[PDB]
């Protein structure tokens, strides 16, 4: 299987933060990287899919780009009603998430 | 799509159907191939050889090192980019290549800090320690040789004829190696060339390679024999005459609304006289689109069609029309040979030119007749329930077509001549025709 | 858009065999899309099981559970399901039925692309 | 029938005539192939290496006991009656071979009554008594090696060593055996696969095949380069791994009224240029009828033709009408390379364009001079008993034709292109003239 | 002599340019092989095996030796003067062949004296003293194996074993010599067979033969890949079963005045839909000559082109309008498949297909964007200093032709179908067509 | 039909060459037929010999009596003569000129049928 | 060569008597097997040619069949005036003949 | 026709380069000929050096004096020079800068002819 | 290389004599043999190329024939005022001379 990391781990932020993560592959997966939405008890939902496209319905301050093996995530002006979010692959049978770091209430 | 029952009568048996699949996801290793044995335990034995054998390799290998630094000297980080001024003239798959490349050279660096542990192996599969989680295979060709043959039998026969032996055994291996490596190879920064053909370097045994690696699918063998697992060459070092190579291992993607088609050939019956009819034997069909496709690239299973790109090509409006129902538009030619086949069978239902073939009833002794009129005979179970037909005895099932089958004619297309020389004396026919004309 | 609904026994005995239907409205399951099954273990996160083709036979199943696990359509009444077989204890989650999105890219080669987007209600299931 | 004068004028004269032979009425044998070697006498030297292969082979083998059952479910005595419903869909050379397989299960039964004795053989090649007066004979792959070369050395290198020996030669065995047993391999009904194809199972070693089975003719070796000795798999078995196949053996049948017809091509001159027929040079002629002949797919002796099968292919009446003296129906094209022949010898008898080539007369000393507005020379003993060009020195006879051949002109054909490129730029511009006519 | 701007907007690129070499005045040298080991150390070992290999090698040698015959009785010195009347039928090649076998019979001879010392040879590669200035050598095929592998492992196992394996040996032997030394070879005379092919009665080890020769120069592998290197049978003994062999060591010359250009194709643009052009690949000019060349044949490498003969064929009118700057005389192609190119780089320029493929500018992150009544885009450094496509980002030079490249127009050729079955529809349509308007 | 007639010695020495030259009329000795050889030793019964092509001059021999044998066509007189070496004790026999019977049968593969239709009155050759 | 047998080996029988016989072979010969009409002190003839056509001249009462290796004839109602058959076969050189059983007299 | 001289310096000390430039008037360098060197020492008679191509960039030079040689060309004054390296005790001798003549003869297969015709008048070099 | 022989390597005539000459050559060379005329302290010239052709400016006595590996060079009615004359070889690299014999002053 291909795995995935994540740095750095943590985020604890309130409105008005911005905030910088970064996903990395085993090998590379060209932009087949997607970062998700997990709704808690019920159906999840996405935010940037083939790693540069923003999905529909979200505010557009996020931002993402890479290459190869190493991909970012960029966010600015925090809302910390939102709970869930992940970097997952595609490329390879089965996918598979990474470890993560959400938006998290102190 | 296509009109079955009407190809039918101009002796085009409904075959076989077929899934399509391309590869696609490549995942990537890399190993070492170490182009010259270790002789520690013969060292006496080797005389001049060594030399000799080391300066036509070299030979051999300054070539490719200097095809790489093309790329390698041209290429840095911003994504990476490339110096087109210096690269000159280029196609996008030899880009894509470099780019690669590129990709691949940390990996190459983690591995050349190896050099002295490479140089000392001793057997011909060795494993070494890149990091405490990664690791890398070095593969050595003729260390067998000399592990079983030579070594074994240092007593035995006289020093001279241990040399002799190993010369010729050197020679051999650059016999066979000289046609993939040679000359031949203009373009190595590609990814294209099959793993079979790069296992040269290790005397053509690709299945210990692959073992080695690790991989492990149930599409493996469909993978192989369609020529979908590929290498590219990274690194070469000239003085202790190795390389490195990083291996594709693709999966295999299924095209969602796509199938081919497989026709049966028959001969018919026409005016007293024996016709063929010279339509394409297998069509794509993509999302109702109609192509032909050039199979002879693909490997061919009984549930699908495995291809390494994707080999559609166009077809003309009125051989569309031929598949579609028009068969006035289907050309057909004459039939001078005895091997042409004179019946099929689809879906339990025979059809066969019982003009040529003696066809009788099993079920009641009868005789089965084709009259002048007819192309040939469609025969099920509601006629004869069993029929022979020469040496074969068969049972038969129940048409699904149309029950007037039988009675009811078609219209013929015009003759053809397919021979190489023949398109040429037609060509020029037709021109001073129409020179007559004019 | 698309719905779907997962139904199941609630409560079966462990190594019982464990039959989910999923039931598709708002759209047609001959679509050219995958439909899947997805498990998240109280507790735990998300992991995919396997799916069946919309417009032909083919399956895909995890290796971690290919031995023990079914998967079938029908276009009757547009209902897919699952067959689980030798539950265990840690078998008790909430288990998902989901269409997957797929993409192709031409660039010299072929990358298909594969996310999901769409999911179900979800069942839980007690061993 | 053909008009050899008037052809010889226009650069094609006349070779060697062969008579027609074809294939029939073979002679069957069986013959057992393990596929797996005997390792009792270096049991202690084998490790995990057995388990791994037998893996692997089992995976090789499954899917062509699955094809067989196919037919061997569904052929039962009434001659024998197969069930099409179950079939489904086959060609006719597929029923066939069906019938085939099904009269080849009895002896397969009886062969099959010696599992256990097949299982211990120690040898590459063994013989066992099938019945007091039947026979039946076995071959090991990989026995030799085995025999001669791992267990000799036992001592002299350790047990590991022996084991990574034996892998790497099981490996190479694979390698060799998939491009013909692997998936490539869909339909094993048949029965059209050449012996030497199939002794890659035996390493490639066909001679020993064929010596041990006893066939012994004069059309030995022509039978074996025309590819007509073919084999057919009956029996596969997956517990200890063997295959058992019938071997045909047929004669060559000469056709009574048939010959092929060869022709020289040789370049001309006309209005200061050089050109070239385009003509085939193989022609068949049966019964007095002309056709084509695809002579790519049979062996030519100085003798005969030789074929599997019937390889008889149409003609245009245009070249028809070429070939029997209408000269003006014949394409041209024009000769840009320097390797073109310019002269022939035929029955004693120089055909020469010597305004390419210079000429000269050695009983005279004197030159031979063509002019502008012939074709070619023809130069016999009527006019020059001894004829020098270039290097060549050569005596020569007396034609046995036209006194007058020298002073008769002959008429000419339209040019051609024979470029693949060129023939879709020439139908593109017919075309475009027809539409611009219209 | 070619319009290359206008070439490049039907998506013709300009690629490298290559000069044009053929082999000529060769050097020739003499060898023997003899076919047969030597077993006197293992005399006791051998049964009845002898005895019948050489029968079998008898009859595979006899006819090659009737062959020879044919040209050795019927030449004699007067230069040289051959029989015609005798000879009967024979190509200009194969008289030249003859009058070179004649030139080699006295060194035959000579070496024929040795026939003693040939029967003893007890090596692979032994030296022999013709005269004192002149030497000759000895290969023998099989010899490695019976001194390295059977000698030494005489008492390890039984004779029968020892027996076994050495006709087990001779089998391999054999079957491996067939493909080329059996009735395949109905023309021995000639002198264009290759040493590869040659070197099959040695077990196909022709780096040795080549070596123990004593050949040297800078092009050694260009003239071994581009099959250069021929060899010619001089001489049959078939009681002590060996031949003599003649190998022919040319040069390269270099053609003053003529060249090789490529192209590269790339998709464009027209009408909503994509095409590509059918035009060769490769063209060859001499002396502001034009003309196709069947360069499948060749050797190509990164400098020049590399050949055995001349291969220039002839190009038709149109094609030639086509290359020097009519655009609406070139044929094309509808595309329906995804792994058509879609950009290349010539002398540091992009030329890109925009519509197909998502193009982008690094310097300023603006789009770049193609109209859909443009073919294709040009790229330099005046409007784009980097550019991103895809992955890829390359830096880029500028163009030297004229500035108002993209705002200018060209006028289009008409579209064709080169797929085999539609060439055969297309001319059964016009015959069609030109009878209907009649 | 065929009218044939069998000549020779009647007797001859052994080890000592035989002749038998057989005339044909009502026909063509280049028709597209086979001339053969039939030998049958008084109280044994017949054995063939070999034949000569009629249109063609190709020859075929009986294996167990080849080194022994030849066989050649006249065209003028119409007439083929079989060759016989070193007469033994069994050699006595009566010899038949004969007429063989070809078809060509085609389905799939080729075979090939031959028979015996007309023969010669026969004569007797003493050792 | 290809070997021939018979069975039976016995034919005694006068005006009105009906029997069957069967030849088997080596191996397979397709139809290429005969049953011939030998005649006593002159040229023979033939009553059945590719193993299930009736020669001109003879009683429509004989009949034959087979396949394979084995091929049977079938007689009715004899007349003992003729004298001699058997079954041959012409697939593989040279042509031979099985042993036999011809009409008899007791 | 073609006229030639040869120029450089006259005494150079051993073991030091020599540097030649020949001149060519009565015909442009850039035909499809080759200019050739020759050296004749005193008391010995001629041997050839090596060559540049005209219409291109190709050269060829002698096995004896390979490693100490180099030939170049230049078209705006016609001249060619060659450059000699590690000049010895029989280096002394007379170079002519010479036009060499080639044929080519094609009966089956290619043949090229090389000769002689013109030379320079030649300049002397001493060590 | 390939080496050239001259036979014999005597000329010592004077006005009015006929000579033959022969030069032999290490293997077939075609007809890339040349007889050269060389002189003293300038450029040379030549006399016979391609081994059959004159030369312009020369007369017409000098005649030259041969084949494979041997040559020959006749000669008559000598005039002394020439010096030099050799057989050369153009058939590979590097190019040779032979031996010679040239006209000779007693
Ligand atoms: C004819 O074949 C069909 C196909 O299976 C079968 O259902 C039907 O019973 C058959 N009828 C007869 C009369 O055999
Ligand atoms: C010419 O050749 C023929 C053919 O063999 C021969 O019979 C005849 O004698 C020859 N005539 C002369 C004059 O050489």
């Amino acid at each position: 299987d291909i795995q995935l990391t994540q740095s750095p781990s943590s985020l604890s932020a309130s409105v008005g933060d911005t905030v910088t993560i970064t996903c990395q592959a085993s090998q590379g997966i060209g932009n087949n990287l997607h970062w998700y939405q997990q709704k808690p008890g019920k159906a999840p939902k996405l935010l940037i899919y083939r790693a540069s496209s923003l999905q529909s319905g979200i505010p557009s301050r996020f931002s993402g780009s890479g290459s190869g093996t190493d991909y970012t995530l960029t966010i600015s002006s925090l809302q910390p009603e939102d709970f869930a979010y992940y970097c997952q692959q595609g490329y390879s049978y089965p996918f598979t998430f990474g470890p993560g770091t959400k938006v998290d209430i102190k | 799509i296509l009109h079955y029952e009407k190809l039918s009568k101009i002796g085009l048996v409904k075959g076989v159907t077929r899934k399509y699949k391309i590869k696609s996801n490549p995942l990537t290793k890399d190993i070492v191939i170490k182009m010259i044995p270790n002789v520690s335990n013969m060292s006496q034995c080797t005389g001049s050889v060594m030399e000799n054998y080391k300066t036509r390799l070299n030979g051999i290998l300054t070539p490719i090192k200097g095809a790489l630094e093309i790329y390698k000297n041209n290429t840095h980080d911003l994504g990476v980019i490339m110096a087109g001024v210096a690269i000159g003239i280029a196609t996008a798959a030899q880009i894509t290549a470099g780019v690669a490349l590129y990709e691949a050279m940390k990996n190459a660096d983690n591995i050349n800090k190896l050099k002295s542990s490479i140089e000392s192996t001793n057997e011909a599969v060795v494993k070494l320690q890149e990091t405490a989680e990664k690791t890398v295979y070095v593969l050595t060709a003729l260390q067998d040789y000399i592990n079983t043959n030579l070594v074994p039998t240092i007593d035995k026969i006289s020093c001279k004829q241990t040399e002799l032996s190993l010369d010729l055994a050197l020679s051999k291996y650059l016999s066979d190696l000289l046609f993939v490596f040679g000359p031949n190879l203009q373009d190595p920064v590609s990814n294209s060339m099959t793993i079979q053909a790069i296992s040269q370097a290790f005397g053509g045994n690709y299945e210990t390679l692959l073992r080695t690696l690790g991989y492990a699918t149930e599409d493996f063998d469909d993978l192989l024999e369609s020529d979908s697992i590929t290498g590219q060459i990274i690194y070469v070092d000239l003085s202790s005459y190795y390389i490195i190579v990083r291996v594709y291992f693709p999966i295999l993607t299924e095209i969602q609304q796509a199938y081919i088609q497989e026709l049966l050939p028959v001969s018919f019956n026409n005016d007293n006289s024996e016709w063929i009819s010279i339509v394409p034997n297998f069509i794509l069909v993509r999302n109702t689109l109609i192509s032909n496709i050039e199979i002879g690239f693909c490997l061919i299973t009984k549930r699908s069609v495995i291809c390494n790109q994707d080999y559609a090509t166009p077809m003309t409006n009125n051989m569309r029309e031929c598949l579609t129902g028009s068969t006035e538009k289907c050309p057909r030619e004459l039939v001078v040979s005895s091997h042409v086949p004179r019946f099929a069978l689809s879906n339990g239902v025979l059809f066969a030119n019982c003009i040529s073939v003696t066809c009788q009833c099993q079920t009641t002794g009868r005789a089965i007749s084709q009259s002048g009129e007819q192309t040939l005979l469609m025969i099920d179970n509601t006629t004869c329930p069993t029929a022979v037909l020469g040496n074969v005895i068969i049972s038969l099932g129940k048409y699904l077509g149309s029950v007037n089958y039988n009675s009811e004619g078609i219209a013929i297309g015009p003759p053809v001549f397919t021979d190489k020389v023949d398109i040429s004396s037609q060509i020029s026919s037709m021109n001073q025709s129409l020179q007559q004309s004019k | 858009q698309v719905q779907l609904q997962e139904s199941g026994p609630g409560v079966v005995k462990p190594s019982e065999t464990l039959s989910l239907t999923c039931a598709v409205s708002g759209g047609s399951i001959s679509d050219s899309y995958r439909w899947s099954w997805i498990r998240q273990p109280p507790g735990k996160g998300l992991e995919w099981i396997g799916y069946i083709y919309g417009s032909s036979t083919s399956t895909n199943y995890n290796p971690s559970l290919k031995s023990r696990v079914t998967i079938s359509k029908d276009t009757s009444k547009n209902q897919f399901s699952l067959n689980l077989s030798s539950l265990t204890a840690a078998d008790t989650a909430v288990y998902y039925c989901v269409r997957v999105v797929q993409y192709l890219e031409w660039f010299v080669d072929l990358i298909e692309v594969n996310w999901f987007d769409v999911w179900g209600p979800g069942v839980l299931v007690t061993v």
